[PDB]
């Protein structure tokens, strides 16, 4: 039921996770990402974290494995918390509105260089209510979509 | 002749046993390469009447045929050559140092998601080759599945297989009871149903999924016919606490093979197209609309946040949770299953009265003794 | 009698034990002072006295395990011993005292009693074994599962460690 699209979205997310084109995401790589997004967990934490997802995998997450997590295993509460968390991860300001520049802040963090207008467009494409901001309601509506 | 057998191979040790067929390891003298030989006693110690003696040969003569129709394929054994005598029928094939999947499933009670994926990835890709050549197996049990030192699946015992004429559907009941598709029994209990086709293998493969990931058959109970009504009706449950820890992508693909109606079953070609068996090919452009990019970056965040959240959730093992409910949480439940199969792993064998589900009690005694 | 009652009267009457169980009792006894069955102790002094692989040690563990006459109860003791072994690995601390392998089955019989009463078992189905004191259904119960014999014995192998070990730390899951 995950569409060709959805599977593809999970795949590009897996790409954003691994800088090396390893075909795997290492404990170190995840880390580079979490710190990229500002959550700096213990190298040990990471080991456990990659372990919870894989259990064999020697500290590397794989994509077939990755999708397994990104498929909505999440409970409404569980996802809700998460959906919320990302949203915060999105707003360093924590103002509660998604800056076009804030989107850039995240990408810049994930090392993807994308056009400035395109970014505005990214929000604009998805933006009706928040002209220039994606409201959280927009975010949740969007994720399910 | 037997001289032709010993001019090329020399049997060293006994590898396995069967009802009338014995698997024996051999050395190929010209090549010094390890090979397995299955040694079927045609006369069967005198118990076989001339009909069964003839029928076993015709079954064996047919058996060479299918194994001669499929060759060079990575995940089915290669019948290197076959020798027939008046009292035996020798078949030499590849040596699999490790035993059947049943023996492996006994060692590891619950087989992990990563391991089963390539296991069946081969099996489904095995199933594609059989269906493309139009040959059904009707016998896809894990004891029919052999594994090598790299864990690669070698589907074995196409003893019950038969090539359907284009658009023909069989009626004979061939197969041990648990792994029989619903219309197998229905054709056994009715004449109107004109038969079953190549979709039979899909149900049997989907059964391995429930057995490998949970250590029990989807439908099992100690009397014979009761299992059958669970099959044709199709009452299966991803029961708790066992089946809740696995990812949701597992469940849907299990139901697809387990649908009772054959035409709606999930054929092998599209079976490999379900999200589980999708593979990460590094060199993909993967172009996306600006909404598509925004999801990816959001999903990339949503993933990282998720992984931290899921882990934070795992409850360390404490004294109390052991007292209240051991099975409920994964690490202790997998342990109880593991030391369940170390004590009574000899009590699991092939058949109905020796299946793995006999080692699991997932229902209250009262409901078990309700009728 | 029953399926597993015939698979436990055939598993504890032949003294069939899993591979390395005699090599696993050695590890557990080093974390304890002994292992008592029907009030016959197998002390930790045996661990130093014979090696884990010594067959003389296998006799000592075996000799203690035939202090129960009924075969089916012995296998209950056998897998009860292993649920200490698997709980011993998780627990960092040592109990430092005697453990009655028999009792762990008994409250496991008692705790097997309570759950079935709550779920709808009648007094008829939960009938006592005349000599052992275990429910006949517990003998027939499967090893693993939500309501298996070694889930209740993985359950009662913790309440006994409650009284002997006031504080416990479980790690490595
Ligand atoms: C983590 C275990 C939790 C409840 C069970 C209690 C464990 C024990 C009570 C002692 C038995 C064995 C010891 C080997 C050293």
């Amino acid at each position: 039921q995950l569409t060709e699209e959805q599977i593809a979205e999970f795949k590009e997310a897996f790409s954003l996770f691994d800088k090396d084109g390893d075909g795997t995401i290492t404990t170190k790589e995840l880390g580079t990402v979490m710190r990229s997004l500002g959550q700096n967990p213990t190298e040990a934490e990471l080991q456990d974290m990659i372990n919870e997802v894989d259990a064999d995998g020697n500290g590397t997450i794989d994509f077939p494995e990755f999708l397994t997590m990104m498929a909505r295993k999440m409970k409404d509460t569980d996802s809700e918390e998460e959906i919320r968390e990302a949203f915060r991860v999105f707003d360093k300001d924590g103002n509660g509105y998604i800056s076009a520049a804030e989107l850039r802040h995240v990408m810049t963090n994930l090392g993807e260089k994308l056009t400035d207008e395109e970014v505005d467009e990214m929000i604009r494409e998805a933006d009706i209510d928040g002209d220039g901001q994606v409201n959280y309601e927009e975010f949740v509506q969007m994720m399910t979509a | 002749s037997a001289q032709d057998f010993y001019e090329n191979y020399e049997p060293k040790e006994i590898l396995g046993r069967g009802v009338s067929s014995v698997v024996r390891r051999c050395i190929h003298k010209p090549t010094s390469q390890e090979y397995a030989v299955k040694v079927i006693d045609v006369t069967g110690g005198g118990s076989f009447s001339p009909e069964e003696v003839r029928e076993l040969r015709e079954a064996t003569l047919k058996e060479v045929d299918i194994l001669r129709k499929v060759s060079g394929h990575p995940n089915i054994i290669q019948l290197k050559d076959t020798y027939e005598t008046n009292t035996f029928f020798f078949l030499v094939f590849d040596l699999m140092k490790r035993g059947e999947l049943f023996d492996y499933l006994t060692e590891k009670v619950t087989l992990s998601e990563k391991e089963t994926r390539k296991i069946m990835r081969a099996l489904l890709e095995v199933i594609c080759t059989l269906h493309k050549l139009n040959i059904v197996h009707r016998d896809l049990k894990p004891e029919n599945i052999l594994l090598d030192d790299n864990m690669n699946i070698k589907l074995t015992d196409f003893g019950f297989s038969c090539q359907l004429e284009p658009g023909e559907r069989l009626r004979e009941v061939c197969g041990t009871p648990s792994y029989l598709a619903p219309e197998i029994i229905e054709c056994s209990m009715n004449e109107d149903h004109p038969g079953y086709g190549k979709e039979v293998d899909m149900w049997s493969t989907g059964v391995i999924m429930y057995t490998l990931l949970a250590g029990s058959p989807p439908f099992w109970h100690r009397k014979q016919m009761l299992m059958l009504r669970m099959i044709m009706s199709g009452n299966y449950q991803f029961g708790s606490p066992e089946w809740d820890d696995y990812s949701d992508t597992v469940k849907d693909l299990v139901s697809r093979f387990l649908v009772v109606q054959p035409q709606n079953r999930y054929t092998a070609e599209e079976a490999l197209a379900h999200p589980f068996f999708q593979q990460y090919l590094v060199e993909e452009v993967r172009h996306f609309s600006p909404r598509g990019k925004f999801k990816v970056i959001a999903l990339t965040v949503l993933a990282s946040v998720r992984i931290y959240y899921q882990y934070r959730r795992v409850k360390p093992v404490t004294r109390e949770i052991v007292i209240r409910d051991p099975y409920a949480l994964r690490p202790l439940r997998r342990l109880i299953d593991a030391y369940a199969f170390r004590i009574y792993g000899h009590w699991v064998k092939k058949g109905q009265q020796q299946n793995r589900a006999a080692l699991f009690e997932n229902t209250p005694k009262a409901v078990l003794l309700s009728l | 009698q029953g399926q597993w009652q015939r698979r436990r009267r055939l598993d504890g009457a032949l003294n069939r034990v899993p591979v390395g169980f005699y090599q696993k009792v050695w590890k557990v006894l080093q974390k304890c002072h002994g292992l008592s069955v029907e009030g016959f102790v197998l002390p930790s002094s045996t661990t130093r006295e014979m090696t884990p692989g010594e067959i003389k040690f296998s006799v000592h563990v075996e000799s203690v395990l035939n202090r129960v006459p009924q075969p089916e109860y012995r296998q209950l003791l056998v897998e009860a011993i292993l649920v200490l072994t698997m709980l011993a690995d998780i627990e960092i601390h040592s109990i430092g005292s005697i453990i009655a392998v028999e009792k762990i089955v008994h409250i496991a019989n008692d705790l097997f009693l309570q759950e079935q009463k709550t779920l709808g078992a009648d007094d008829t189905m939960l009938a006592k074994d005349p000599a052992s004191g275990i429910c006949t259904l517990l003998y027939d119960s499967a090893p693993s599962g939500r309501f298996g014999t070694m889930t209740y014995l993985s359950k009662a192998a913790a309440t006994y460690v409650q009284e002997f070990l006031p504080h416990s730390i479980c790690a490595m899951q």
